[PDB]
DNA sequence: GCGGTTGGTGGTAGTTACGTTCGC
């Protein structure tokens, strides 16, 4: 199968540097380009440049070339982009991508995409959220994951076990410049004091793990 | 540079509509010309490649026309899975540049939301703060309109909102609501309500506790 | 059979239509 593992995302001050890999596997590396393509949060896709996997010859759009570096090591069938004085404006996911198994005769088409890896470049510091219960024939109850910082945190309940009727809702920000969200899920109410239920919150910038009770 | 212009920017029709998206570009591309669909936290997706051709897998619903500045993605029996960004793509001149996104809503029939009210928990209170959470669940339309009454009071102006991306499946809504308090000021009033209002609601709902 | 989801040699190029592939 051929897939492209990216990696390296993570929050930088303003003036920092970052290097992202993308990792290729299960076709002939050096037969085709690696693009990149970023997308700042809510907001719609740009094209940062591509280098030639054969040749090492990049292309970078705009004023890209300043402060952005192509790179390969076929050794690792992998592909870098390094990324210096970085900006605010630079906060973005940061795809990978490749044409078709055939482009010729201009088949030229993004492919296939890495998984996409975010940049954050902020002055303000990593902080952990607090996990609070939201206490509960139908109860809702929840998880508010409160005071986090940069994105993202992920959510399960049960360890992924119950899917059904969970809605984990977008991060605000707030005035203080940090994020919050709650997760919830719709139960039966006679589960109350039958089935526990836990939420897991990951929120991987801090290495912050919590599972917690939520209790009727 | 070459300037990709979606219209429209964004769309709500029902299952089974024919829908067309357009994309304008700024200088003639000689029919190089790739649409993409983008789901929420997804990457973006080819569905049409070099102005007309259907990639492999999509199915066959999706169609693409056009030549020199003017091309369509026609959806020819819109499903509820369609919910998406579309961008349309040019590779004429480098740099390639991308249109700036149509989002597609599928419309259902009304339905009203579910409405629950969270008082802050011990834990958040022992810290100092007091959050109190309203949740209306599974709802369509978007449009809901959610007021905070404490002791008769309004603080709606106070609270923050969030909405769920449109379900992929039911094409229903969730939203929270959110009123932060010091402990201080949670301890100052006794009644905390969310007036939830709504197309499918035919009078306000208010779900409401009073503090311990 | 014949268009992609593939394999493999060459090679400074989207390199790309081929065959040894893959899948209806």
């Amino acid at each position: 199968e051929v897939q492209l593992v990216e990696s390296g995302g993570g929050l930088v001050q303003p003036g920092g540097s970052l290097r992202l890999s993308c990792a290729a596997s299960g076709y002939t590396f050096t037969n085709y380009g690696m693009n990149w393509v970023r997308q700042a949060p809510g907001k719609g896709l740009e094209w940062v440049g591509w280098i030639n996997t054969y040749t090492g010859e990049p292309t970078y759009a705009a004023d890209f070339k300043r402060r952005f570096t192509f790179s390969l090591d076929t050794s690792k069938s992998t592909a870098y982009l390094q990324m210096n004085s970085l900006r605010a404006e630079d906060t973005a996911v940061y795809y990978c991508a490749k044409y078709p198994h055939y482009y010729g005769s201009s088949h030229w088409y993004f492919d296939v995409w890495g998984q996409g890896t975010l940049v954050t470049v902020s002055s303000a510091s990593t902080k952990g959220p607090s996990v609070f219960p939201l206490a509960p024939g139908t109860a809702a109850l929840g998880c508010l994951v409160k005071d986090y910082f940069p994105e993202p945190v992920t959510v399960s309940w049960n360890s992924g076990a119950l899917t059904s009727g969970v809605h984990t809702f977008p991060a605000v920000l707030q005035s203080s410049g940090l994020y919050s969200l709650s997760s919830v899920v719709t139960v039966p109410s006679s589960s109350l004091g039958t089935q526990t239920y836990i939420c897991n919150v990951n929120h991987k910038p801090s290495n912050t793990k919590v599972d917690k009770k939520v209790e009727p | 540079d070459i300037q990709m212009t979606q219209s429209p920017s964004s769309l709500s029709a029902s299952v089974g509509d024919r829908v067309t998206i357009t994309c304008s570009a700024s200088q003639d591309i000689s029919n190089y010309l790739n649409w993409y669909q983008q789901k929420p936290g997804k990457a973006p997706k080819v569905l049409i490649y070099f102005t007309s051709s259907l990639h492999s897998g999509v199915p066959s619903r999706f169609s693409g026309s056009g030549s020199g500045t003017d091309f369509t993605l026609t959806i020819s029996s819109l499903q509820p899975e369609d919910f998406a960004t579309y961008y349309c793509q040019q590779y004429s001149t480098v740099p390639w540049t991308f249109g700036q996104g149509t989002k597609v809503e599928i419309k259902r029939t009304v339905a009203a939301p579910s409405v629950f009210i969270f008082p802050p928990s011990d834990e958040q209170l022992k810290s100092g703060t007091a959050s109190v959470v309203c949740l209306l669940n599974n709802f369509y339309p978007r449009e809901a309109k959610v007021q905070w009454k404490v002791d008769n009071a309004l603080q709606s102006g106070n609270s923050q909102e969030s909405v769920t991306e449109q379900d992929s499946k039911d094409s229903t809504y969730s939203l929270s609501s959110t009123l932060t308090l010091s402990k201080a000021d949670y301890e100052k009033h006794k009644v905390y309500a969310c007036e939830v209002t709504h197309q499918g609601l035919s009078s306000p709902v208010t779900k409401s506790f009073n503090r311990g």
